[PDB]
């Protein structure tokens, strides 16, 4: 069942769900918004985020791969699916007083994962893990065969 | 707070145009922008969105690969390249500000607008007016129709601005032919009939005309 | 997609009253759970020519600087937009819209006008000049000048035979004053047609007449 990962750059990760693509950025832009999106409370509430439900699965692994606890744990926020503005679902992982502690969380999650993986992150600023499924407008160029020929 | 649209008027079907929205008041460089449409009739449609950067911009279905949305942050300005226009692509064009604040998604939700600029689709080029008097027969009824015009709008005067009250000029109603007709009258006492000298002044700017046509009783 | 649509298309209260706009939604607007729960619902206000200005979001909350007069409601699929006290100034059209679904979409809007006393139209008739006969087409007037409501039936008759189709009607927008309407209703014939017929009559229903009002021409004259 397992989701295939591999990485390109410093802040380009990628995932590979069965047959759907995934890609992890690291963003220092607050892109996503608290009261305005869907938070993410349950592995059920991740279907709202993808079209497919054979998607979610692969999600909800990685995030709890990743060391998040969905009882505890602050809600990531995600982009509902009727924005055609794509699927996003992003971790407050800032290194500002609130999320510090969730900040190294997922952080020492990632470096376990992914070997090549360094704390992009400024110490008081700002920091977010952002996801996006290939083919989505979100996803871009970098989901092309161009970027994924370099990967396993 | 500021937004005025400039640009357009009356286009051949086929041929483009360009809008550009002058924005200040705010912070132009950090806030999504939109184009939103209002066509005759009543429906507001929303046309395109920009982000403060350009690197995500997107179209509505209706004009998706025929426009396309840019914007100059030095200048705080906004703009919509429209090609290729067609008779459905006629509405005012307003420009609006997204209320999602700085790097965030878009919300939708549109904070301030503009006045909005007219855009005409038609292949109908620019006539003069025909101006025929609506012939009187306590109070009499005097007129004029305007008759057989493109593109809008025309402008009636009664005794060179003179004559202001009880004047009644409608609007303007579009024809098979694709040219406007209009009519505008006035109420004036019986009385006066036979003394006063009633000259309604039509001008339709696009064709130059100028015309000022007398109203004889029968 | 989600469709909006407004009722009732056009409203008159008196100046004082309430007035009452519906929105309906095609599908639902509400995101709920964490504890808030969200109606993806706005508001807006264009008054003639002028900037629309955004008054309600989220279905409920005002935006900055819109009087408490102007309350809005609703929950899910169905929303009203409410004037507590009419006044002169609210005059305008009303439009909803949705942002919970991309692409936002809004309603036809209902037009806000006033609700005046009964006023019974003046009725008048006009021939078509020799000037435009010359041209070789001809264009019978009829005018019905200062009334309320809007609501009126113009039948034209020529030769006592009824005219459909012929014809096309243009009404002022409510009077900044007294809040009348008045009608044009232009009947275009051929100069040729024109000329075969004798009596050409207009005859105007409406609710201020005791009977319907009859003006009429002979083409002798
Ligand atoms: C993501 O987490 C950060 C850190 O907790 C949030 O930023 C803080 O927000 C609070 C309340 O608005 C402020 O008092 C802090 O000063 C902010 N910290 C920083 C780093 O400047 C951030 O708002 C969260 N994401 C969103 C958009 O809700």
């Amino acid at each position: 069942e397992l989701p295939s990962l591999c990485m390109l750059n410093n802040s380009f990760y990628y995932m590979r769900g069965g047959v759907n693509t995934f890609l992890i950025r690291v963003s220092d832009i607050s892109v996503l918004m608290k009261e305005y999106d869907v938070s993410i409370y349950e592995p059920e509430d991740l279907g709202n985020c993808l079209n497919k439900s054979d998607s979610s699965w692969a999600i909800h692994w990685f995030s709890n791969a990743l060391g998040h606890d969905w009882l505890m744990d602050p809600p990531m926020l995600c982009r509902n699916k009727t924005k055609k503005e794509g699927s996003n679902i992003q971790f407050n992982i800032s290194k500002a007083d609130d999320a510090r502690v969730y900040g190294k969380k997922i952080r020492n999650g990632m470096r376990h994962l992914f070997r090549g993986f360094h704390d992009p992150c400024e110490e008081g600023k700002v920091c977010y893990l952002t996801i996006n499924q290939c083919g989505d407008p979100s996803s871009f160029d970098y989901c092309g065969v161009n970027h994924l020929s370099k990967c396993q | 707070v500021q937004l005025v649209e400039s640009g357009g008027g009356v286009v051949h079907p086929g041929r483009s145009l360009r809008l550009s929205c002058a924005a200040s008041g705010f912070t132009f460089g950090t806030s999504i922008m939109h184009w939103v449409r209002q066509a005759p009739g009543k429906g507001m449609q929303w046309v395109a969105q920009i982000s403060h950067d350009e690197s995500r911009k997107f179209y509505s279905d209706s004009v998706k690969g025929r426009f396309t949305v840019s914007r100059d942050n030095s200048k705080n300005t906004l703009f919509l390249e429209m090609s290729s226009l067609r008779i459905e692509d006629t509405a005012v064009y307003y420009c609006a500000k997204d209320l999602s604040p700085p790097y965030s998604y878009a919300w939708d939700i549109f904070q301030y607008w503009g006045q909005g600029s007219l855009v005409t689709v038609s292949g109908a080029s620019t006539k003069g007016p025909s101006v025929f008097p609506l012939a009187p027969s306590g109070t009499a009824a005097l007129g004029c129709l305007v008759k057989d015009y493109f593109p809008e709008p025309v402008t009636v005067s009664w005794n060179s601005g003179a004559l202001t009250s009880g004047v009644h000029t409608f609007p303007a109603v579009l024809q098979s032919s694709g040219l406007y007709s209009l009519s505008s009258v006035v109420t004036v006492p019986s009385s006066s009939l036979g003394t006063q000298t009633y000259i309604c002044n039509v001008n339709h700017k696009p064709s130059n005309t100028k015309v000022d046509k007398r109203v004889e009783p029968k | 997609d989600i469709v909006m649509t407004q009722s009732p298309e056009s409203l008159a209260v008196s100046l004082g009253e309430r007035a009452t706009i519906n929105c309906k939604s095609s599908q639902s607007v509400l995101y709920s759970s964490r504890s808030d729960n969200k109606d993806y619902l706005a508001w807006y206000q264009q008054k003639p020519g002028q900037s629309p200005k955004l008054l309600i979001y989220w279905a409920s909350t005002r935006e900055s600087g819109v009087p408490e007069r102007f309350t809005g409601s609703g929950s899910g699929t169905d929303f009203t937009l409410s004037i507590s006290s009419l006044q002169a100034e609210d005059v305008a059209v009303y439009y909803c819209q949705q942002y919970y679904s991309s692409p936002p979409t809004f309603g036809g809007g209902t037009k806000v006008e006033l609700k005046r006393t009964v006023a019974a139209p003046s009725v008048f008739i006009f021939p078509p000049s020799d000037e435009q006969l010359k041209s070789g087409t001809a264009s019978v007037v009829c005018l019905l000048n200062n009334f309320y409501p809007r609501e009126a039936k113009v039948q034209w008759k020529v030769d006592n035979a009824l005219q459909s189709g012929n014809s096309q009607e243009s009404v002022t927008e409510q009077d900044s004053k007294d809040s009348t309407y008045s009608l044009s209703s232009t009947l275009t014939l051929s100069k040729a047609d024109y000329e075969k017929h004798k009596v050409y009559a207009c005859e105007v229903t409406h609710q201020g007449l005791s009977s319907p009002v009859t003006k009429s021409f002979n083409r002798g004259e």
